[PDB]
RNA sequence: CGUACACGGUGGAUGCCCUGGCAGUCAAGGCGAUGAAGGACGUGCUAAUCUGCGAUAAGCGUCGGUAAGGUGAUAUGAACCGUUUAACCGGCGAUUUCCGAAUGGGGAACCCCGAUCAUUAUCCAAAUGAGGCGAACCGGGGGAACUGAAACAUCUAAGUACCCCGAGGAAAAGAAAUCAACCGAGAUUCCCCCAGUAGCGGCGAGCGAACGGGGAGCAGCCCGAGCCUAAUCAGUGUGUGUGUUGUGGAAGCGUCUGGAAAGGCGCGCGAUACAGGGUGACAGCCCCGUACACAAUGCACAUGCUGUAGCUCGAUGAGUAGG
RNA sequence: GCCUGCGAAGGUGUGCUGUGAGGCAUGCUGGAGGUAUCAGAAGUGCGAAUGCUGACAUAAGUAACGAUAAAGCGGGUGAAAAGCCCGCUCGCCGGAAGACCAAGGGUUCCUGUCCAACGUUAAUCGGGGCAGGGUGAGUCGACCCUAAGGCGAGGCCGAAA
């Protein structure tokens, strides 16, 4: 997702996502358990995704 | 100058005659041609220098002195291939006497 | 949701436990307080959380001579259970 | 075991090179309780350092420039991103946890609140100020000694070192009850000269101006009343001369040596552009760059303009002059 | 106004010349630049400050390792074992080399793999090097308060930390 994405999106779209992404934000965590389609894309994408709303929702 | 970008011709080394596209330009002057490649033991398809020894670089070590690019004089040479999206680069590609 | 946590445990010590005892050991970043680890786990963890401990560590600088000793460590948490399901599966 | 030398070593001088210093010059010039400087401690898959940031942590967003290569110095392994045009460069915006001059209080960074002084005061801190930092320079005060006088109490070093308080980017001074060659000059500083003269001094050693002249820079005005409006004040609009990056940018030539020339030798060229560096060995004509060109920002000092708004009359400051 | 990778400066050895201070040449090496004339220049030409700094020789392969004076005999492992391990025998210490702790030090603890470096010998040993693991309390300690005493605020003193 591209800040031109979540601009578009509504203030209940931005919760919902965070949200989203907040229960997506979850599922990772398994690595040090022994896991393998654990992504490092994601990883780090994530956490600024949740930001990235979370700044817009604040310039809103 | 030189890019990778570009097609070369040996005109001196053993390998006088042979084609290809610049693989890469090392900081030292060196540019490793596709083509001018050497077989290694396990005759694997890489370019290196003939000499014996544990652990040594790749590529077969060509020299711009005895490469033929854009030569602008008399020699047995011919074409050779050369970005378009600059635009002003293109009107020097287009001029005889530079690229 | 899961945001401060690793390693879910080890061999023999944080095995012993979550066995048949209501216990579940866990690791989980340092700069955890009290607000998660009961926050993170017992959301999804398909449980609800028991007399709930939050631990916290970190070590300190020295330890060589002369170079960037100064380091902050990471801490898991004991979390025995409330009397319900052992976080779905790991366990007995 | 004496001495010289030979081969090898120890050692590290020397020769050459050097991404460094030293020095000069031009430009530019403040930061912060919208809590800075500094420090502490985090942050890159691995990273121990440095740097960049700081928990959206060597990064995020917008515009413009730029460009295909990129993911800081380390050219590693793994691996990612980029044409939904990144990296990189410039400006700006968003965000910016906790502690932290923070001032609620205590405290070697940890826990609870506008502390203290002061003004206004609806006396409710309600509305405000001070409390810090910063290379030197500047202003107002306090004020030595060793030393020199080849002793030393004047004198000299000092009105310096150091100390206290404070402003600005600049300060202090200043419009003359002055100067005084003159029917004259004529606000005040600063530079040069006048003087090392006048003057001071166990007149011993030493100490030491000014008027004037030649320059730089030039501006004069305000405190009772009458009257009326273009000093002043309040506010508005808002520059010419720019800052960084990218675009318009010619150019391996020949022979010989060599792994390679930025060699030797031969020839030619740039110049309102005769710095330097890079490129496999001393290339101003290989690449960047030097003169040059263009676009993004900051400053925009000034000016213009609105409402205020001239001008006129008299006087002019006593515990001062002076002793 | 000349020399140079048909090779220079420098260095080593050697020849020649000058009264000399030196110049110059050859061979080896070096292998990048280096001079002569006239002229100006420099922080200019040096063995002799209990000189300053670094390096080095002779001295020396000389001096030294001493009340808790205990090791020895077999065996095991190993390429090597007089001091790693096993058994036996022989002893030391007992307010003490025993046990539990404060301060302080600080991971040095444990396991595995090794040893180039450390252990005044060697080491397959280690409190050594590398990689992991270990210190899970409401009732232990910190945290809290207070004594001698100290600090900040108001009051009062050229001024003030």
């Amino acid at each position: 997702m591209k800040a031109k994405e979540l601009r578009e999106k509504s203030v209940e779209e931005l919760n919902t996502e965070l949200l989203n992404l907040l229960r997506e934000q979850f599922n990772l965590r398994m690595q040090a358990a022994s896991g393998q389609l654990q992504q490092s894309h994601l990883l780090k994408q994530v956490r600024r995704d949740v930001a990235r709303v979370k700044t817009l929702l604040n310039e809103k | 100058k030189i890019r990778r970008d570009d097609e070369v011709i040996v005109l001196t080394g053993k390998d006088k005659g042979k084609r290809g596209k610049v693989k890469n330009v090392l900081s030292s002057g060196k540019v490793i041609v596709e083509g001018i490649n050497l077989v290694k033991k396990h005759q694997k398809p890489v370019p290196a220098l003939n000499q014996p020894g544990g652990i040594v670089e790749k590529e077969a070590a060509i020299q711009v002195s005895n490469v033929a690019i854009f030569n602008a004089a008399t020699g047995k040479a011919d074409r050779v291939g050369f970005r378009f999206e600059d635009g002003k680069k293109v009107r020097f590609f287009k001029s005889n006497s530079e690229t | 949701l899961l945001k401060v946590l690793r390693a879910p445990h080890v061999s023999e010590k944080a095995s012993t436990a979550m066995e048949k005892s209501n216990t579940i050991v866990l690791k989980v970043a340092k700069d955890a307080t009290k607000a998660e680890i009961k926050a993170a786990v017992q959301k999804l963890f398909e449980v609800e959380v028991e007399v709930v401990n939050t631990l916290v560590v970190k070590g300190k600088v020295k330890r060589h001579g002369q170079r960037i000793g100064r380091r902050s460590d990471w801490k898991k948490a004991y979390v025995t259970l409330k009397e319900g399901q052992n976080l779905d599966f790991v366990g007995g």
